RNA sequence: CGCUCAAGCGUGUUACCUAUACUCCACCGUCAGGGUUAAUAUGAUGCCCUGACGAGUAGGCAGGCGUGGAGGUCAGUGAC
RNA sequence: GUUGCUUAAUUGAACGUGGACAUUUGAAUGAAGAGCUUUUAGUGGGCCAUUUUUGGUAAGCAGAACUGGCGAUGCGGGAU
RNA sequence: AGGAUUGCGACUUUUGUCAAGGAUGCUGGCGUAAUGGUUAAAUGCCGCCCGUCUUGAAACACGGACCAAGGAGUCUAACGUCUAUGCGAGUGUUUGGGUGUAAAACCCGUACGCGUAAUGAAAGUGAACGUAGGUGAGGGCCCGCAAGGGUGCAUCAUCG
């Protein structure tokens, strides 16, 4: 009734104060991710001179997507399916890649199409198609004080921060990733680029592992 | 008419071995049993009394009642839609001590120490484990190591 | 109320809740526990127990009469005295004017030992008494007259 | 109405604060780089050619 | 014939019962003609219990 | 879609009481109020018991209160019950004390207000405690009921069997002894 | 002419309602245990009964 | 500003068969057959009533007017209706003879609330 | 139907057509999780907010529509 | 500590009294709430497909094994 | 879609302004059969005859020429689980008596049924060592700023 008034002027002052923290923030991020691309081509070039091979590390990170579509699934291969959160057609998560969660992806490889992706693919999917779950109840991420009050306990503060986890693979992997619902994409708009969806991308179709090629067909479906 | 005997189908389960006909080793009998230890079943064709059925061949359970000869032991089964308890009493040359739980006692006297050290030096653990991560970067030296030109093979007949 | 059951609600549907293939034929399984032994042995068995056969001898011209005898716990026995007298007896009878309780003609029979009564002088009237029921009074101050 | 950060630009800018940073020192594009060495090889060519 | 887990009941109906029914219908009637008789006893009888 | 679960999946719960009773109603409102309101665990439990059945609900006999008084520090907290409050005679030295519930029976509102009690229905404590506080709730026995030895009978549990009447020539012969072909 | 045997949709139904483990509890079911055992058990846990009770004083 | 009503499907749900045979009437009656294709729903078919075909929560129970109907028998019956000309209109019963319909009517009309039928004979 | 450097057979590379499937918005119902008479007119069974789901014979439960009589009530309608 | 068990025994075995060690609740992933009780309906003629497979020359023949369908199911394609 | 305001922000030297928690602004024609509604025919595509027993029906399987009215899980004696109501170690007026504005409504109480004790074939006997006993779990309340401790109904397991 009265000093409430008041208060509209002192707590956004407070908010002033977090928007700094976020700026500085968003700043080491991004100095982060120039210097472990520019890391990397340089490194190739130090070791072409000596005679030697650089071999590139591991992905350690992979995003899953649903091709076929409901009926008709053996029982072994529909429970995987079910533990990593793909029970609709064409469904997203991201999991963190291990020797354990590779032999999952095994039993599921007919039904899937997967691949390693980067920070662009990444951006664009947790701003127009992010959603968090918030006591059950598939809740938006319009704004970054939605994020700050359920995950505030493992930094976390805004929603690049939480994209920053998912890029590097960070401590707090697990907690971040299954508060995001997973993402309902749309068919893509240019194609699948074969005559037949079920035949592995090697060969000719779509499903099974494509590694730098997810990238081109989540922007289509996004 | 069909046959249900109680040693059926058991040609190849309760035969002998190779090699190894004739009496046991002292070893079986000397071994100690409390109420609590877990143990893995073999049947032993040589030795008739207090036997096994087929069924429980191979299945592991924990000991609950130790008399003279004998030892009790609880194993659970599936039947219908529904687990039952079971009351078995088998004598000591079928049993032996199984080796699963052996692994867990290892584990926790090692994060006993790694805790009570660590934390007068180091102030950082990491004790549960680790799944195999993927591989790190690395370099590869050429070096009296150049790679050799292979080629596929034509067809020949033997 | 006749609007209220699902006979009512069945009007449209051809089999009124008695399927297709069953038909609902007058006497399937035979008329009141037919074939106790033969094909109603699995219900038998379970459920009931103890049902065919006769253990015990018998008994000609029976008369619920001579069995009578109904018992009395002894923690009801103040219960038949009455309510006023009642404050006034729990504190101080002390002998020589310990309250009469007549158990016939309430109705009870056999006067029985289970509660823990009171440290006070009774004086009970009975037929028949329990072996534990005499020590439980004999401690407080009272004893058991036979009728 | 959920609006969609890559359009609009208020709702861009009501996220990710460094968006007026990004832009006006154009961080999609950065010049950049460098001579000292274009830095060659030694063996490679021979195995990549043969 | 027979079968959940219900008591053994002894429903002696295998007769022509229907044929042997009685209803009380009478009741209250029937205690209006006690009640007369008693009355016109007593009006008779006179000085006498 | 991959259903995991029942799909429009009901509460299993009773929300409301299916009785139609006017003042029983009035006092669920006024708990009901409390349980949003006022964060204390005491209201939400009260707020639940009030809407169960008359088997869900047994008897409270004036001895069972007397035992939680001999509780080890807990003299003088008013005990609570949400039923009936039957008269016990198994029992003489019963203590001042203050009692909560639904219904008192005729012969315990005497028992208690001889002593010096406060015979206290749930609006009126509401007034005194809305959180709850030096309370005591307490619950009658539930398995102790005519249909409950009746339930899970078979080989072999220990169970009672359904029947009328009664003592021999009635369930004793074949299938419950050994001399008649065996004891189950 | 009629169909002898067969287990066709018999471990689909089983797994609708559950496929449960059997509960465990602390204090298991003392039943088939030796009774030379148990008859000294009891005088165990009876003396113990003793003992605690004259050390709360 | 009152919210434009729209009505889904304003055509007649017709009974199955009811033009071929004259005994089966037009009044809805669901199909419990075994081979029936209206409750399998084939192509090219006759619809069913459905929970998805229910009108607005907003505009139901209102005519082109926007108003909800009440049925009157007499001018007494008049008095519910004062204050609420926009929401609710009024109308006459078939069972009021011709003159008494004459003083609803001229009531009616001094506070301004509208009737569907009347009209009135003439 | 007609087709012959095909409108045939094997293989490759692009565009394009299109399901009650997928994405987005409107409305209906069902189920769950909340917020509220603190005098504050009209249904606390109220008045709002947020999220998910919707095929179905045999079968079970829920909420409603109508017919013939009985108790109450609109001082209901009617030879105009 | 406990005893009528067991020991050549002041041993052992069961059930204990008090005591030390909670970030690091000592693999991964998911959790749609978890566990439990009473009561009663319909059903108890089945059939087809991909692999495994017995009888038979073989069958749109007979008979089993493991998942998925039809029966209970429309919609786009296989002309039907 | 929504229908006072509240939030996050942006651009602002400042006041304020704004594409920022869902369309406002300006203009013309007609004001009625023109827009819509039902109804009949024509044109494009699609659509086998219902009910029934069956693994399977449009079926060369059975019943059906057509219309009107009638036409099929009812009532009772013993009962089981669940639910509402009244009283509660008790409960049940109504066989019967008293009254009456007369098959109603109202009033009365000896008995008697079930419950309060079981187990045995029967003769019969007949439920507190201890705070009506210990151990593990337990909602709720109590002490405390918390960490944690105390007290622990219902119920479940377990040994006496």
């Amino acid at each position: 009734q009265k000093t409430a008034e008041q208060v509209a002027a002192e707590r956004v002052a407070r908010k002033a104060e977090k928007r700094a923290a976020i700026l500085e923030r968003n700043a080491a991020y991004q100095k982060e991710y120039e210097t472990a691309e520019r890391a990397v081509i340089d490194a190739k070039r130090e070791a072409k001179a000596n005679s030697s091979y650089y071999v590139s590390a591991e992905a350690k990170l992979v995003f899953v997507v649903r091709i076929k579509g409901i009926n008709k699934i053996p029982p072994k291969p529909r429970k995987v399916l079910q533990l990593l959160r793909l029970n609709q057609i064409n469904s997203g998560t991201f999991v963190k890649v291990t020797k354990a969660t590779s032999e999952l992806l095994k039993l599921i490889e007919p039904y899937v199409a997967y691949g390693y992706p980067s920070y662009s693919t990444v951006r664009q999917l947790v701003y127009k198609r992010g959603y968090g779950k918030i006591n059950k109840q598939r809740i938006p991420l319009s704004d970054n004080s939605i994020v700050e009050a359920n995950l505030g306990n493992y930094g976390i503060l805004s929603v690049d921060d939480l994209i920053h986890e998912i890029v590097t693979v960070g401590p707090h992997f697990k907690q971040a990733n299954n508060f995001l619902w997973p993402f309902k994409l749309s068919n893509p708009s240019g194609g699948w680029g074969v005559p037949r969806k079920f035949k592995h991308f090697i060969q000719g179709g779509s499903f099974g592992n494509r590694e730098e090629f997810i990238n081109k067909l989540v922007k289509s479906m996004n | 008419g069909k046959s249900h005997g109680y040693r059926s189908r058991t040609r190849y389960m309760f035969q002998r071995d190779f090699r190894k006909h004739g009496a046991i080793a002292l070893s079986t009998y000397m071994k100690v049993y409390k109420v609590g230890d877990i143990v893995d079943i073999k049947a032993n064709g040589s030795i008739h009394k207090g036997m096994p059925h087929k069924f429980y061949q191979g299945k592991t359970g924990v000991v609950y009642n130790v008399t003279k000869s004998s030892v009790g032991i609880i194993i659970n089964k599936m039947v219908g839609n529904r687990y039952l308890e079971k009351r078995l009493n088998l004598r000591v040359e079928h049993i032996k001590h199984s080796k699963c739980r052996q692994e867990f006692l290892e584990r926790v006297k090692s994060n006993a120490a790694k805790k009570a050290e660590a934390k007068a030096q180091g102030v950082a653990v990491q004790l549960k484990r680790q799944p195999a991560q993927p591989k790190e970067s690395r370099v590869v030296s050429t070096e009296g190591n150049v790679p050799q030109t292979l080629a596929p093979v034509p067809y020949e007949t033997f | 109320p006749t609007r209220l059951t699902k006979t009512r609600k069945h009007r449209g549907h051809v089999s009124a809740g008695k399927g297709r293939v069953g038909k609902h034929r007058k006497h399937p399984g035979g008329r009141g526990m037919a074939g106790g032994l033969h094909h109603h042995r699995t219900n038998l068995d379970k459920y009931h127990p103890g049902y065919f056969g006769k253990v015990g001898m018998r008994y000609f011209h029976k008369q619920q009469a001579h069995f009578w005898k109904p018992v009395l716990n002894l923690d009801k026995l103040w219960t038949l005295v009455p309510e006023e007298k009642r404050e006034e007896y729990l504190k101080s009878a002390s002998k020589s004017a310990a309250p009469v309780i007549d158990t016939l003609a309430a109705g009870y029979g056999k006067v029985l030992g289970k509660g823990r009564i009171p440290d006070v002088p009774v004086i009970v009237k009975a037929r028949f008494v329990s072996k534990l029921a005499e020590e439980k009074i004999k401690a407080a101050g009272g004893v058991v007259e036979l009728i | 109405q959920k609006k969609n950060p890559l359009k609009n630009k208020q709702v861009l800018l009501r996220l990710n604060p460094y968006a007026k940073v990004f832009a006006a020192e154009k961080l999609g594009s950065k010049k950049v780089d460098q001579a000292n060495k274009i830095k060659p090889s030694a063996t490679a060519l021979e195995t990549l050619k043969h | 014939a027979i079968s959940k887990n219900l008591p053994i009941l002894k429903n002696h109906f295998r007769k022509h019962w229907q044929e042997r029914v009685k209803v009380h219908f009478d009741q209250a009637g029937k205690k209006v003609s006690r009640r007369h008789a008693r009355a016109s006893k007593a009006a008779k009888i006179a000085p006498r219990p | 879609i991959d259903h995991t679960s029942k799909q429009h999946k009901r509460s299993s719960h009773r929300t409301a009481p299916k009785s139609d009773n006017v003042y029983l109603k009035l006092l669920v409102k006024l708990y009901a109020f409390l349980a949003r309101r006022t964060d204390a665990p005491f209201n939400k439990v009260i707020l639940k018991s009030l809407f169960l059945s008359k088997i869900n609900r047994p008897p409270v006999s004036v001895s069972r209160i007397s035992r939680a008084l001999k509780q080890e520090g807990a003299a003088q907290k008013t005990i609570v019950v949400v039923g009936t409050v039957t008269d016990d005679n198994r029992i003489f030295e019963f203590p001042k004390t203050t009692v909560a519930a639904l219904r008192f029976t005729a012969g315990a509102k005497a028992k208690i207000l001889k002593a010096g009690g406060e015979a206290i229905t749930l609006d009126q404590l509401a007034v005194r405690a809305p959180k709850g506080q030096n309370t005591l709730i307490v619950r009658g026995p539930r398995a102790s009921r005519e249909a409950a030895r009746h339930f899970g009978f078979g080989p072999h549990k220990g169970k009672a069997p359904r029947i009328q009447s009664t003592g021999r020539k009635f369930e004793r012969a074949r299938g419950r002894r050994r001399s008649r072909a065996f004891k189950v | 002419k009629s169909k002898n045997h067969t287990a066709h949709n018999q471990t689909k139904k089983a797994h609708r309602n559950g496929i449960k483990k059997p509960k465990t509890y602390k204090y298991p079911s003392l039943k088939g245990v030796d009774a030379k055992f148990r008859r000294n058990h009891r005088f165990a846990l009876h003396g113990t009964a003793k003992a605690l009770a004259a050390k709360r004083a | 500003l009152h919210p434009k009503i729209v009505k889904k499907h304003t055509k007649k749900f017709k009974r199955h068969h009811s033009d071929r045979y004259h005994r089966v009437s037009e009044n809805w009656r669901k199909q419990k057959g075994i081979d029936s294709v209206v409750r399998r729903r084939f192509r090219g078919n006759i619809s069913e009533p459905t929970i998805g075909y229910g009108s607005n929560k907003k505009t139901k129970f209102m005519g082109p007017d926007g108003r909800k109907v009440v049925l009157v028998s007499n001018v007494k019956g008049l008095t519910p209706l004062l204050m609420h000309t926009k929401t609710f209109a009024a109308e006459i019963a078939h069972n009021v003879s011709s003159k008494n319909r004459i003083a609803i009517l001229a009531e009616a009309k001094k506070n301004g609330i509208k009737v569907t039928n009347a009209k009135a004979r003439l």
